[PDB]
RNA sequence: AAAUUAUUUUAAUUAAAUUAAUAAAUAAUUAUUAAACUAAUUUUAUAUUAAUAUUAUGAAAAAUUUAAAAAUUAAUUUUUU
C-alpha cells in the first residue's frame, strides 16, 4: 500500500499547524482532504455549480420579464442551442445580446424546419443508355449541386464574379486538362 | 413378451399391397449389413511413433491437398516399404 | 491435456519455415523463436502431421 | 375402471337442478367429477346417460316436490342447455377464480400508484382463466370509481352478465346479472411488477 | 381416463419423429400447419372424443362375472383364442 | 422441476455428460441413414418404380392443415403428396398420375380413396 | 457377429476395466456408475487435435477395417 | 499481449504491408503489370528479372 | 375511389426502431437476457430490429423497458435516401459480413479465436501471395532452364 | 439445346439435387477435373460430400442457395457461411490460390463449373455452371469441373430465377449433394456410414421443398 | 423505508407510463406485413390507424416531410414489370463472381488495372473519411 | 421472409396473444361468441 | 487474537447440497492455467469446459411460509472503484 507521500510530501506547506510539523498526520489529513475533492468534483461539484449560471440566466431571464422555465423552452424550440454556461456569459458581459435572445423566442417567428432526410435524386429512376463519353444524369445532378456549393463559402479568388460565380463552365474544368 | 403369433390382421386379398411397418429392426438392422460399424473395436492405420517410422497415406493427402509452395515427393516414391530367387532383399 | 509442439533442431530462416506451418495449420498459435518453432494446442497427431511433410519436403 | 385408474369426471345428465359450479340443471349432459357425481346417482339429481334418457328425462319442480316435470331433449332443448351452459360457465368461471395481480407501490398509502383499468381487469379475465367479455360491463365499486382501483389487497369489482332471461336463469345462480370478480393486489418490486 | 396417471413412452425411431418436427414446426411457421393434432397437449381432450364417442361407456361398463370368464369350454373348442381372466381392466 | 446438481452437470456440458444427450438427433438406430428404396431391380427400365415409397406415415403424424373438404376430386391432393415425393416424381409428373386415377378407375373424391 | 464374438472374449479382462479418468469420447467417468466401469475402446489421451478443428477429413479418422476410432 | 487464452489475438496483431505501406503496394503493382506486359510480348528472359526482381 | 385497389399486390414487413427507457440493472435475468438479444444493454441505446416473429416476443416480453417504433419498409426506403427498385437483400449483399464484432459467438473465448483466425487469415492472404510469386518464378525457371538445352 | 463436354476416367462425379420454386427439379451430376488441378477439384469434392466436418462453418453444400443466378452468362453458388452470398471459405480454411490455367482448367465453357474468386489468389467455396463461351473468364477463374448430367436442368433454373442484376427473381438451391463415383468414392462411403450423422440439418422434407437452410 | 407518500409529480409521471406501454403493445399487435398494390402510391397517406390525435399537418416544420414527401409522391416502379426495367440497370461493383466486361459502351475495369490490394488515394479529411485498412475485408 | 411466406398472416406471438383480449381471435368458419344470433336481433 | 512491505490496473459471477462424539476435508462457487466453433432462426444473441488451486454452512427491500416468537427460519433477484 503506496501512500504517494512523495507526492504529498511536498504539499503539506499549505495545510494549518499540526499537519504540516507532523507527518504521519499531515498526509493522513492532506490525503484525506484531496480524497474528497476529488469525489465532490465528480459527482457534486457540477449539480451545485452548474446551478449558480441557472441562478443567474434566469434572474437575467427574470428582468426581461420572462422565467428560466420559459426561457429553457423556448430556445430549444428555434433550434437556438446555447449552453447555459455561454447564456450567462451573455446575461452579464453582453446583455443586449441576450435579452436579444429574449425578444426572438416570445416573438412569433416560425423556428427552423427539422432537416430533411436524404432525397432520391430521380435520375436513378431513368437508365441511362450507355455511351463513352456522356456522364450519367445523376452525376452531373450531384456535381451542380456540389460546385455551386463550393462557390458559396469564402470570398475566393476562384473565378471572382459578383454574387454568384460561374458555374456551367466550371462543370465542365476538366475539358481544360485535355488534348 | 409371447412374440407375433395371433397373426397378423387376419385379412387376405389381390389388393395386400399396403404394408411394411417392419418391426424397425427388419429395416436395415435386422438385415445386419452393419451395426458392429459402432460395436467393432478398431485397428488402427500404421501409427507414426519415435521409433517406428511408419507413414500412412491418409495424412498424406491433408498434406497433398494443401496449396504448399516446395511441392512434395510422390507417395509412392517416399516409401521404404514395398531375381536370384523372385529378387533378393 | 493441453498440449504444445516444439520444433527445435532447424536451421534456416524459420520464418520461411512457420511460414509453411501456418498454410498447414491455419488455426493453431505458432509462435517463432531463436532456436526453435512453438505450434500450440496440437498433440501427437499434430506430430505425425509434421513428419509427413519433413519426409516430403525431402529432409 | 380399475381402483386405482378411476374416471377423473364422468358423463351425467342431471334430474334435478343443483346451483353449485359442478350442478347442472334439468336435462342437460355434463362431465362433473367422479366423487361429486357418484354422490348424485344415489342422491337421485343425476343418472347416466343410457340410451334412453338420451330423449327424455324426468326433471324436477320444486312447486309439487317430485320428479314430474318430463324435459325432452330434442335438438331445440340442445340449443337451449349450450346457450344456457355457455353462460353460466362464464358465471361459473369468474365467480370461482381469483384473478391475481403484480404491481409496484412506492409509497405509504398502500395505494397502488398506477390504479387500474377497466382494461386491466377484461385484461386479466382473458389471461388467467380466459374469459372473453366486454371491459364496458365491470362496473366498479364506489370507492374505486373515481380513481380505478388504485389498493393492494383485495378488491373485488362486478361483472355484469347481461343476457340472462330467455335461459330461464335464477336460483340457480346467486345474482342473475351480476358477478363478483375478485381481484387482488400482490405489490412487487421493479423485478417481477410491470407497469 | 385419469390425467394423474401416466406412462413413459420411447418410441425407438429417432427420425421418424425429427424428420416430422423439422415439418410440423416448419408448417406451422408459414402457418399452413392445423392445432387439432393429436399431439396438441390442449387438445387430446376433445381428440378422442372426435373418434370414440362413447370411450367413456367403454371402460365405466362394468362386466357381469359370465362374460369375463367366457366358457372354458369355449377355449377346448377352440372358439376363444386363449382366456384371460384377470385382464380385466381398461387402461385407456 | 430441474433441480439437483447433475441436471447442473448436465445442461451444462459439465464432468462426463459432457456430451450430454448421448443420443441427440442425427443418429436413426433403425435404417441408419440410408434410404429404403430398391434400386437393385430385375430390368433397369423398371428401377424408378420403386421410388416414392413411404416410410411412416408422413401424413397424419405431422397434422399439416389439410384445407381440402372430402369431397374435392382427387387431383387436388397432389401439392400434400409431392412434398413428401420430391425427388422421385416431377411435381407436374403426378398431376398425370393422379389424373389417370381420376379418369380410368371409378374413383374420384378423397373420401372415395379412403 | 461371429467375430466379434472372440475378439470381445478372447480379450484379457484388464483390458476391458476402466482404464482412465477420460472415458474414449472425452467424458470424465466419475465414479457412481456401474455401467460406465467398462472402457473397451481405449482411450488416447495426447491423440487426435487436428480432427474437428482443422478441416481435416473423416477419412484419416477410421481404422484399417473401416470402424471409426474416437478423441 | 499479455493474455493467451481470452484477449490473444493481440499477440497476433497483423498489418498487411499493402495497407501500411503505399509506395510499396505500387511497387507490387507495377512489377506485377511488368509481368504482363512480357507475358504477351514473350520476354521470358524479362518476366524473370521481374519475378526475380519482385521477390526480392 | 371507393374500390378496393387492383394490381399485383406486393407485401412490406416493419422494422422496429427499440430504444431503451428503463435501466436494465433494475430487472430480471430474462428481462435482461431479452435486451441483449434485441443488442440493448444501456439506458439509452437504440438499435433496429426487424418485425418477424421470434423478435416480436422478444420486444414483447420487454415492452415496459423499451419505446418502439414501427416503420413500414417503404417508410424507411425513404428515412434513408434509397432508391424504389433497389431491395435489401441486394444492398446487404454488398457490406462484408465482418461488419464491426462480426460474431457473436458463445463466449469471449470463442470471439477471441474467431478474432485471431481473421487475423491469421490476414497473414496467409500476404503470405498465399509471397509464394505464389516464388511459384511463378519458379515454374519460369523450370521453362528457361528446360528449354536451355533445346 | 446441345452440351458437349470434355470427358474423362476416374474422376470424382459429383451431384447436387438443385430445388427451385419448391419444384426439385433433378440432379446435376458434376465431374471434377481432378488430373490437372489436385488441390482445387479436392476442396470442391469435401464440400459436396459432407467429409471435412468443421472448419469455419458447416462445410457443406447441402442447402445453401443460389446466391446469384445471371441469365445466359452464370450460374453461381455456394457461400457456405452467410449463405446470401458475400462470403469465400475453403475446406482448408483459407481462401487458396487458384493452381493452373494451362489446359483443360482454363477454358471457361459452355457446360463448366468454375470456383469463383474475389481477388485472384482467392479460391473458396463459390463456384459457377458457365453457361456460355466467356473468353473473358479463361486465364482468371480456374475450371474445376464439368457438367454431365442434367443441363436442362441448370439451364432451367436460370431461366425461372435469374436476372440480369444477378440478384434471383426466385428461390433456388441445392437440396442435396454427394459423391457418386471417382477416386475415395468408397473410402468415403466408410465416412459417412453409421448411425449419428456428420452434419446436422433439418430433414429432407424441408431441404427438398420449403426453405433453403438461411 | 416507505414512510411518506410519494410525490404527486412521480405518480403523474408513472401514469405517462402504463400509457407508454398501453402504446407499444398497440405497436406489437400490428400485422407483420401490408398488402399492397405496386400502382398506387407508396403510402398516400397510409399510416397505421395512428389518427387517434394526429399533429404536425405543415408538411415543413413536420418532422416527416422528409420521408412522406416521397412517399405520397406518385411511385416511379409502378409495377413488377417496371421494376426489372429498372432493376437490370444496376451492377454490383464489388461483389465476388464473374462478370462481363464490355457490357458497357467503353468501360475498361478498375480492380484489374492497379490490382486488387491497392486503393485510389482517397484525400483523407474531416468531412471526406474514407474506408480505412482494406486489407480487413476478405472473409 | 415475405419472400418464403414466413411471416404469418396471424399479428401477434402466441404467448402475447392469450395475454391480450383485443387481438380477436383467428376463428375464421365459426363465430367468436359461439352460436350466431340466430334470433333476429331486430 | 495482532500483523504480513512495492499507485496509475485492463475481462465477469458467488454458492447453500452428501456429512460432521461440529467443522483443515466434498459438492457448488471463486481462483490460476488451457480449451473446441453441431440444426433450431434474426445477417440477433450467447462464460460452456478441461486441469489444478480452495480452513465457508445461512440470502437486503420485496412476494409469502413455518413459529407464544418477542426474530429466527425457510425462501430468491439484489449486494457500488
Amino acid at each position: 500500500y503506496y501512500r504517494a507521500t512523495a507526492e504529498l510530501d511536498r504539499l503539506r506547506g499549505m495545510l494549518r499547524g499540526r499537519a504540516r510539523l507532523e507527518r504521519k498526520v499531515g498526509l493522513k489529513r492532506i490525503t484525506f482532504l484531496m480524497r474528497t475533492q476529488t469525489r465532490y468534483r465528480v459527482e457534486q461539484k457540477a449539480h451545485w455549480e452548474r446551478a449558480i449560471v441557472r441562478k443567474n440566466v434566469d434572474s437575467a431571464a427574470h428582468e426581461h420579464g420572462s422565467g428560466w422555465q420559459h426561457l429553457r423552452n423556448d430556445l430549444a424550440r428555434q433550434n437556438l442551442m446555447l449552453l447555459p454556461r455561454t447564456q450567462q456569459q451573455l446575461a452579464q458581459y453582453e446583455p443586449l445580446a441576450f435579452r436579444a435572445v429574449m425578444e426572438l423566442c416570445a416573438s412569433r417567428v416560425a423556428p427552423p424546419p427539422p432537416p430533411m432526410t436524404a432525397q432520391v435524386p430521380e435520375e436513378a429512376y431513368a437508365t441511362r443508355p450507355e455511351d463513352p463519353k456522356v456522364a450519367h444524369p445523376a452525376a452531373r445532378r450531384q456535381l451542380e449541386e456540389c460546385v455551386e456549393r463550393m462557390l458559396c463559402t469564402g470570398r475566393s479568388d476562384v473565378l471572382q464574379r459578383e454574387g454568384p460565380r460561374t458555374t456551367q463552365a466550371w462543370m465542365d474544368a476538366w475539358k481544360e486538362y485535355d488534348l | 413378451m409371447a412374440g407375433h403369433f395371433n397373426p397378423t390382421p387376419q385379412a387376405n386379398s389381390l389388393a395386400a399391397t399396403h404394408y411394411a411397418h417392419t418391426p424397425e429392426l427388419r429395416h436395415m438392422a435386422d438385415g445386419a449389413a452393419m451395426s458392429l460399424s459402432g460395436q467393432r473395436i478398431p485397428l488402427l492405420k500404421p501409427t507414426l511413433s519415435k521409433w517406428s517410422r511408419q507413414l500412412r497415406s491418409d495424412i498424406y493427402d491433408e498434406l497433398l491437398k494443401l496449396p504448399l509452395r516446395y511441392a512434395l515427393h510422390d507417395f509412392r516414391t517416399l516409401q521404404a516399404h514395398i531375381h536370384a530367387s523372385s529378387g533378393l532383399s | 491435456p493441453a498440449f504444445y509442439m516444439r520444433i527445435q533442431n532447424i536451421e534456416g530462416d524459420m520464418f520461411r519455415f512457420e511460414e509453411e506451418l501456418m498454410k498447414i495449420f491455419p488455426t493453431k498459435k505458432i509462435f517463432v523463436r531463436s532456436h526453435s518453432v512453438y505450434v500450440y494446442n496440437v498433440n501427437l497427431d499434430g506430430r505425425a502431421v509434421l513428419h509427413h511433410w519433413l519426409l516430403g519436403l525431402g529432409f | 375402471m380399475a381402483p386405482e385408474l378411476q374416471l377423473e369426471y364422468i358423463p351425467i345428465i342431471f334430474t334435478r337442478t343443483i346451483l353449485g359450479p359442478q350442478g347442472g340443471f334439468a336435462g342437460e349432459e355434463r362431465l362433473i367429477k367422479r366423487e361429486v357425481a357418484q354422490k348424485y346417482m344415489s342422491e337421485g339429481n343425476a343418472v347416466t346417460p343410457s340410451a334412453e334418457f338420451h330423449q327424455g328425462v324426468w326433471c324436477y319442480n320444486p312447486d309439487s316436490e317430485q320428479y314430474d316435470r318430463f324435459v325432452e331433449r330434442n335438438a331445440e332443448f340442445l340449443d337451449f342447455a349450450a346457450r344456457k351452459r355457455q353462460w353460466l360457465d362464464v358465471y361459473w368461471r369468474v365467480n370461482t377464480g381469483y384473478l391475481l395481480f403484480g404491481r409496484q407501490s412506492w409509497g405509504q398509502g398502500w395505494l397502488l400508484n398506477c390504479p387500474l383499468r377497466k382494461k386491466d381487469i377484461a385484461q386479466k379475465l382473458w389471461e388467467q382463466y380466459k374469459v372473453r367479455v366486454d371491459p364496458r360491463l365491470i362496473e366498479f365499486r364506489e370507492k374505486d370509481r373515481r380513481t380505478g382501483i388504485q389498493d393492494l389487497g383485495h378488491n373485488w369489482c362486478w361483472l355484469y352478465l347481461p343476457g340472462a332471461e330467455e335461459l330461464a336463469i335464477d336460483r340457480e345462480v346467486y345474482d342473475n346479472k351480476r358477478v363478483k370478480v375478485r381481484m387482488h393486489i400482490r405489490k412487487m418490486s421493479s423485478y417481477g411488477a410491470l407497469y | 381416463i385419469n390425467p394423474s396417471y401416466k406412462w413413459l413412452d420411447v418410441e425407438p425411431d429417432i427420425q421418424k419423429v425429427y424428420r416430422s418436427r423439422c415439418m410440423r414446426a416448419a408448417l406451422q411457421a408459414r402457418g399452413k400447419a392445423s392445432m387439432m393434432v393429436a399431439g396438441n397437449v390442449h387438445y387430446r381432450a376433445e381428440l378422442d372424443h372426435v373418434t370414440e364417442p362413447h370411450w367413456r361407456e367403454r371402460v365405466m361398463r362394468v362386466p357381469k362375472a359370465t362374460e369375463r370368464f367366457q366358457d372354458p369350454n369355449y377355449f377346448t373348442r377352440g372358439l376363444v383364442p386363449s382366456l384371460r381372466p384377470l385382464s380385466r381392466y381398461s387402461y385407456e | 422441476p430441474r433441480s439437483g446438481v447433475e441436471w447442473h452437470n448436465r445442461m451444462r456440458n459439465r464432468n462426463h455428460y459432457r456430451h450430454w444427450p448421448w443420443a441427440r438427433w442425427t443418429d436413426d438406430p433403425v435404417r441408419f441413414h440410408q434410404d429404403s428404396v430398391c434400386h437393385r431391380t430385375v430390368s433397369a427400365l423398371s428401377t424408378v418404380a420403386n421410388n416414392g415409397a413411404p416410410e411412416w406415415d408422413y401424413y397424419a403424424e405431422v397434422g399439416q392443415a389439410y384445407e381440402t373438404p372430402s369431397h374435392f376430386p382427387l387431383s387436388y391432393t397432389a401439392p400434400f403428396i409431392y412434398q413428401y415425393t420430391a425427388q422421385c416424381w416431377s411435381r407436374e409428373d403426378l398431376q398425370s398420375y393422379l389424373e389417370r386415377i381420376e379418369q380410368s378407375s371409378g374413383l374420384r373424391t378423397i373420401a372415395d380413396a379412403a | 457377429e461371429i467375430e466379434a464374438l472372440l475378439e470381445f472374449h478372447a480379450m484379457r479382462p484388464e483390458k476391458l476395466r476402466v482404464r482412465a479418468r477420460h472415458r474414449p469420447d472425452g467424458s470424465v467417468n466419475m465414479g457412481d456408475d456401474p455401467n460406465f466401469w467398462a472402457q473397451a475402446l481405449p482411450t488416447r489421451a495426447m491423440d487426435g487435435s487436428m480432427q474437428r478443428g482443422l478441416g481435416w477429413s473423416r477419412r484419416t479418422t477410421m481404422g484399417a477395417n473401416g470402424v471409426p476410432v474416437v478423441y | 499481449g499479455r493474455r493467451f487464452n481470452l484477449n490473444f489475438e493481440e499477440k497476433f496483431v497483423y498489418f498487411s504491408p499493402f495497407d501500411y505501406d503505399r509506395v510499396f503496394a505500387l511497387a507490387d503493382q507495377c512489377l506485377e503489370r511488368a509481368e504482363v506486359f512480357y507475358q504477351a510480348r514473350n520476354d521470358r528472359a524479362g518476366v524473370m528479372r521481374v519475378l526475380q526482381q519482385r521477390k526480392e | 375511389t371507393t374500390t378496393i385497389a387492383a394490381g399485383p399486390y406486393r407485401r412490406v414487413g416493419n422494422v422496429f426502431i427499440v430504444t431503451c427507457i428503463d435501466h436494465p440493472f433494475k430487472f430480471s435475468w430474462e428481462v435482461n437476457r431479452m435486451l441483449r438479444e434485441l443488442r440493448l444493454e444501456f439506458m439509452g441505446q437504440t438499435t433496429v430490429v426487424p418485425d418477424i416473429p421470434p423478435v416480436r416476443k422478444r420486444i414483447w416480453r420487454v415492452r415496459h423497458v423499451v419505446r418502439v417504433d414501427q416503420l413500414d419498409l417503404d417508410e424507411a426506403k425513404a428515412l434513408i435516401g434509397i432508391p424504389e427498385h433497389i431491395s435489401f437483400r441486394d444492398l446487404a449483399g454488398q457490406i462484408p459480413p465482418t461488419f464491426g464484432r462480426g460474431g457473436s459467438v458463445a463466449n469471449p473465448h470463442m470471439r477471441s479465436k474467431m478474432n485471431f483466425m481473421r487475423l491469421r487469415r490476414m497473414r496467409l492472404r500476404d503470405v498465399m501471395h509471397r509464394d505464389q510469386l516464388e511459384k511463378r518464378l519458379l515454374e519460369e525457371r523450370h521453362h528457361a532452364l528446360q528449354q536451355q538445352q533445346q | 439445346l446441345y452440351m458437349p463436354y470434355t470427358p474423362v476416367a476416374t474422376n470424382p462425379v459429383v451431384y447436387f439435387d438443385i430445388t427451385a420454386e419448391g419444384d426439385a427439379l433433378g440432379r446435376v451430376s458434376v465431374e471434377l477435373f481432378r488430373d490437372v488441378v489436385p488441390r482445387t477439384s479436392e476442396n470442391f469434392r469435401s464440400l459436396c460430400t459432407g467429409e471435412r466436418g468443421y472448419g469455419q462453418c458447416l462445410l457443406y453444400y447441402k442447402g445453401t442457395p443460389f446466391h446469384r443466378i445471371i441469365p445466359g452468362f452464370v450460374m453461381q453458388g455456394g457461400d457456405i457461411l452467410t449463405k446470401d452470398g458475400r462470403s469465400n471459405v475453403s475446406v482448408f480454411g483459407y481462401p487458396f490460390p487458384d493452381e493452373s490455367f494451362e489446359g483443360k482448367a482454363g477454358k471457361h465453357l459452355p457446360g463448366t463449373v468454375g470456383m469463383a474468386h474475389s481477388g485472384p489468389n482467392q479460391n473458396g467455396s463459390q463456384f459457377f455452371f458457365n453457361l456460355g463461351r466467356n473468353e473473358q473468364l479463361d486465364r482468371k477463374f480456374v475450371v474445376v469441373g464439368q457438367v454431365l448430367g442434367g443441363w436442362e436442368i441448370v439451364n432451367q433454373v436460370v431461366k425461372l430465377c435469374g436476372s440480369r442484376c444477378g440478384t434471383p427473381v426466385s428461390r433456388a438451391w441445392i437440396s442435396d449433394c454427394g459423391q457418386s463415383g471417382g477416386y475415395m468414392a468408397e473410402e468415403t462411403q466408410e465416412a459417412l456410414q453409421g448411425e449419428r450423422a456428420q452434419h446436422v440439418i433439418p430433414g429432407k422434407e424441408v431441404l427438398d421443398l420449403i426453405q433453403p437452410r438461411y | 423505508e416507505l414512510l411518506h407518500p410519494l410525490p404527486v409529480w412521480a405518480r403523474r409521471q408513472q401514469w405517462l407510463k402504463r400509457d407508454t406501454v398501453e402504446m407499444n403493445e398497440a405497436i406489437l399487435r400490428e400485422p407483420y406485413y401490408r398488402i399492397k398494390t405496386f400502382a398506387q402510391p407508396a403510402a398516400f397517406v397510409s399510416p397505421r390507424v395512428s389518427e387517434s390525435a394526429a399533429h404536425e399537418p405543415d408538411t415543413q416544420q413536420s418532422s416527416r416531410y422528409g420521408v412522406d414527401r416521397q412517399l405520397r409522391g406518385p411511385r416511379r416502379a409502378v409495377s413488377p414489370e417496371r421494376l426489372q426495367e429498372l432493376r437490370e440497370q444496376l451492377q454490383f461493383v464489388g461483389s465476388i463472381g464473374p462478370k462481363v466486361p464490355p457490357a458497357a459502351g467503353a468501360g475498361t475495369a478498375y480492380q484489374d488495372e492497379y490490382g486488387t490490394r491497392l486503393r485510389p488515394r482517397y484525400p483523407q479529411s474531416w468531412d471526406t473519411v474514407p474506408p480505412h485498412q482494406p486489407s480487413r475485408s476478405e472473409i | 421472409f415475405e419472400e418464403e411466406e414466413l411471416l404469418p398472416r396471424i399479428p401477434g406471438t402466441p404467448e402475447q396473444r392469450s395475454w391480450d383480449p383485443e387481438i380477436p381471435l383467428f376463428l375464421e368458419d365459426v363465430d367468436e361468441f359461439g352460436r350466431p344470433p340466430r334470433p333476429v336481433a331486430g
